[PDB]
């Protein structure tokens, strides 16, 4: 025990193999040795915290197990039983949490793999990107709660399509194909229906560009169009203001969705407008403008077309749009000042009426409003981890039924420790939400508590 | 003068989803007894002219919607 | 009850025939209002909650007041006026309810209608209709580039997601993995594709993409697994010998070119086809 703290080589090789050749001389050497290691990385691990670069959160721990692992290779012949260890020890420095803090690793993790694939990491060439992603996957082995990150993975993916910010479609599939051979397909099934709707959607515009081509009658929209189709069960988008669509874009709304009808029987779609933008050109300035605005914030701008000065009362019955994202899409039409706010208050009312600013001037003819999509916000975090709550939640229950049907009698704990098998690799769950699951199950009559015992539970059905 | 769209869509309750509600077959391959046609209708959902026709004869009804297809 | 304590015969005599009868007609009275003022105004998800609210508070106020042997009578008499006098509005909308489900709404007609004899078995029908239709869009859409590797996962998660429904929410009963097998059974073998036994051909291509030896391969443990779910697809499938005829053909070109990864993965798959069918198929 005070040996390995400070250890020689040849020593070590020479007690290494003297207690090899004893019956009972490993385990003490066995335990140490994890113990030892896992002081190391905590210490690793706990010596940075929020610096705001999450690479070294993986970096640090790569180095340690590249270490460990040209020791465990060089003078103790890479045993078995050292390499299990080792991976016990590295296990905890991973999934080590502040107490009352939650795990930000599989937050870092994600947040670390979509910097990689983000265009804002230029002159990193592909064949290191896919080195770097080979170790991150490594380290993504020692993660408990597969769940979390999948879910910010997802949405990071999705925030990345949407806008066409990946490196190559190629990348995201050798990651997604990595996944898949990491947890297996079912991990990745969505992921990789996000990818076919993706790589569909062109075939999608193409076909929907013959069909214009093909009409009875020449039909001039005139606005250029390009639209996308979204399955409702991949994208995570399922949250749905009584918006009101600017005229200009009913023509072109009325003519798809005859297109679609046409191609694509029985098929109904739904309209995220809060997700449409657009290109809107101003030429009452002494300059023709470019602005890269929402369908929101277009059909606020088109209500000038008609008078200078409109009144909320006016804005919100043209758009019939809730106050609140009415004001604040006002209100960053504001900041950029392409409209002046006529009354005098700071803050926007329902008497608040707005003129178009003729003095506008900008650094450039056209610009766009930086996204948000990139931007975190502590609520949206919030939201996916109760998401992922009621997933595991709904999983858990599953996982109990299952088992009990599987077994047709089981006990309490034999119950317990199958979903602890079951789900160890999907998650890290825990014996009072198990139990909650349980008694929410006998509430709902799947099971019942044996007459012979309440610690045994059977089959209602 | 210029304008340009981005925009999004989102389908849900497809009618391919059960494909032909007459017979076990896909909107574009072929019926139980043909294997050709594809008769759309007023009613909004497409149905094979073979599985429509036979499936009206017997009964006016179109069972997916409770009502009159043609 | 307790005046005719030394009576021999019919002890209960005396309460049956001085209480029971004027309870029982006035509480199905009652009951019979409430359901028809709830189902005028009320929706369907809230009259389905309403009506649990009543049956929960009938036992407690029923343990409360009465005899221990009427429990019975009165609930059975509370359950033949409120969900079996509407039972055909139920059946009704059930099928926009099983198309696109809500977890706690759908699953409270499996408890609702399993009081009512006749009007379970309409439900377990409209369910085949929909999971089978559903494995249809699975198939159809397969293009025919990459056959092998699109069959066995695609019906097997049509299976393992309904599996996922099923178990959740309508307590599993045995009818209904019943209805399971039955629809699952009719997707598997289609005759609209032009060559007859396409699929049970490409399981063969399926395990010929197993049977090559894959150098830059996946783990042989997870390879077993593969095999594992391989064959509950094959339980569904009619033309089991068909199967056999043309594996032996690949086999043997597999195993006389070496082109096997490892005999003992073989040893395996022919293990494993034994308890399937075994004796002369294996
Ligand atoms: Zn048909
Ligand atoms: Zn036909
Ligand atoms: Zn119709």
């Amino acid at each position: 025990h005070n040996i390995i703290r400070q250890e020689k080589k040849n020593d070590m090789a020479n007690m290494y193999v003297l207690l090899r050749a004893v019956s009972t001389g490993l385990p003490h050497m066995i335990q140490e040795l994890q113990n030892h290691i896992h002081d190391e990385g905590l210490r690793a691990t706990s010596n940075l915290t929020q610096e705001n670069m999450p690479t070294l959160f993986v970096e640090s721990v790569l180095e340690v197990h590249g270490k460990f692992v040209q020791l465990i290779n060089t003078v103790l012949n890479g045993d078995q039983h050292f390499m299990s260890a080792l991976d016990k020890a590295l296990t905890s420095v991973v999934n080590y949490r502040e107490p009352k803090s939650v795990c930000k690793a599989p937050e870092l993790l994600a947040k670390y793999c979509d910097n990689l694939l983000k265009k804002s990491a230029k002159g990193m060439t592909e064949n290191e990107v896919e080195d770097r992603l080979t170790s991150f996957i490594t380290v993504f082995k020692y993660i408990d709660d597969k769940d979390v990150f999948q879910k910010f993975y997802a949405r990071m993916l999705a925030k990345r399509l949407i806008h066409g910010l990946s490196m190559s479609m190629d990348s995201e599939e050798a990651m997604i194909n990595k996944l898949k051979q990491a947890c297996g397909y079912e991990f990745t099934s969505k992921l990789h229906r996000m990818y076919t709707d993706m790589s569909v959607s062109a075939d999608l515009n193409n076909k929907f560009n013959n069909f214009i081509k093909n009409q009875d009658t020449v039909i001039d929209l005139g606005i250029s169009f390009q639209i996308y189709v979204l399955q409702a069960g991949a994208w995570p988008l399922t949250q749905a203001s009584t918006f009101a669509i600017p005229q200009e874009l009913e023509k072109s709304v009325q003519m798809f969705e005859l297109f679609y009808s046409q191609h694509f029987s029985g098929r109904k779609l739904t309209w995220l407008h809060y997700l449409c933008t657009g290109e809107v050109k101003m030429n009452y300035l002494g300059k023709p403008y470019v602005a890269m605005v929402t369908t929101y914030q277009m059909a606020v701008l088109l209500a000038f077309n008609n008078s200078e000065t409109v009144s909320y009362k006016e804005l919100q019955d043209s758009t019939q749009m809730n106050e609140k994202e009415l004001t604040k899409t006002i209100k960053s039409l504001l900041d950029v000042k392409m409209i002046n706010h006529d009354s005098e208050k700071e803050d926007i009312d329902a008497e608040s009426s707005f003129s178009l600013n003729m003095n506008f001037s900008s650094k450039r003819t056209k610009f766009k409003i930086t996204t948000s999509m990139q931007k975190d916000t502590p609520q949206e975090m919030e939201q996916t981890r109760s998401a992922v709550d009621e997933d595991r939640k709904m999983y858990l229950q599953a996982a109990i039924v299952r088992i009990m049907k599987a077994r047709k009698v089981l006990r309490h704990n034999a119950l317990i420790q199958e979903v602890i098998s079951q789900s160890r690799a999907r998650f890290n769950p825990s014996i009072s939400m198990i139990k909650k699951c349980i008694e929410v199950l006998i509430d709902k009559q799947y099971i019942e508590r044996s007459q012979a015992s309440a610690d045994e539970y059977s089959y209602v059905a | 003068e210029v304008k340009k769209w981005n925009a999004v869509a989102l389908w849900a309750w497809d009618i391919v989803v059960d494909n032909c509600a007459i017979c076990r077959n896909h909107i574009m391959d072929l019926c139980i007894e043909c294997q050709c046609t594809v008769a759309w209708g007023v009613c909004n959902h497409a149905f094979h002219f073979h599985c429509i026709s036979r499936w009206l004869k017997t009964r006016q009804v179109c069972p997916l919607d409770n009502r009159e297809w043609e | 009850v307790h005046v005719e304590q030394y009576k021999k015969k019919f002890p209960l005599k005396f309460y049956q025939e001085i209480f029971e009868s004027p309870f029982l007609t006035e509480t199905g009275e009652y009951y019979k209002q409430e359901a028809s003022n709830l189902l005028q105004e009320s929706n369907c998800s809230q009259y389905m909650e309403k009506v649990l609210g009543r049956l929960k508070d009938e036992e407690i106020r029923c343990r409360k007041y009465l005899h221990p042997s009427s429990y019975t009578k009165v609930i059975h008499e509370c359950q033949q006026r409120m969900v079996a006098d509407h039972l055909q509005f139920l059946h009704a909308e059930c099928h926009n309810i099983i198309r696109q489900e809500k977890k706690n709404d759908m699953a409270n007609m499996y408890v609702l209608l399993r009081a009512v004899s006749t009007g379970l078995p309409h439900m377990i029908q409209e369910l085949q209709n929909h999971i089978h239709d559903e494995g249809l869009r699975a198939t159809s859409n397969l293009t025919q580039e990459n056959m092998p590797t699109l069959f066995v996962e695609s019906v097997l998660e049509v299976h393992g997601k309904f599996v996922q429904l099923i178990n959740t929410v309508l307590n599993g009963d045995q009818h209904f993995m019943s209805a399971l097998d039955k629809a699952l059974t009719s997707v598997v073998n289609y005759r609209e594709p032009k060559s007859v036994c396409k699929a049970p051909e490409l399981l063969a291509k399926y395990c010929d993409n197993l049977l090559k030896k894959s150098a830059k391969g996946m783990t042989e443990n997870e390879v077993e697994d593969r095999l594992t779910s391989f064959i509950t697809v094959f339980k569904y499938i009619d033309d089991k010998d068909v199967f056999q005829k043309f594996y032996a053909r690949m086999l043997a070109k597999r195993l006389i070119h070496g082109l096997s990864m490892s005999m003992d993965s073989e040893e395996a798959m022919i293990n494993k086809l034994k308890q399937a069918c075994g004796y002369e198929f294996t």
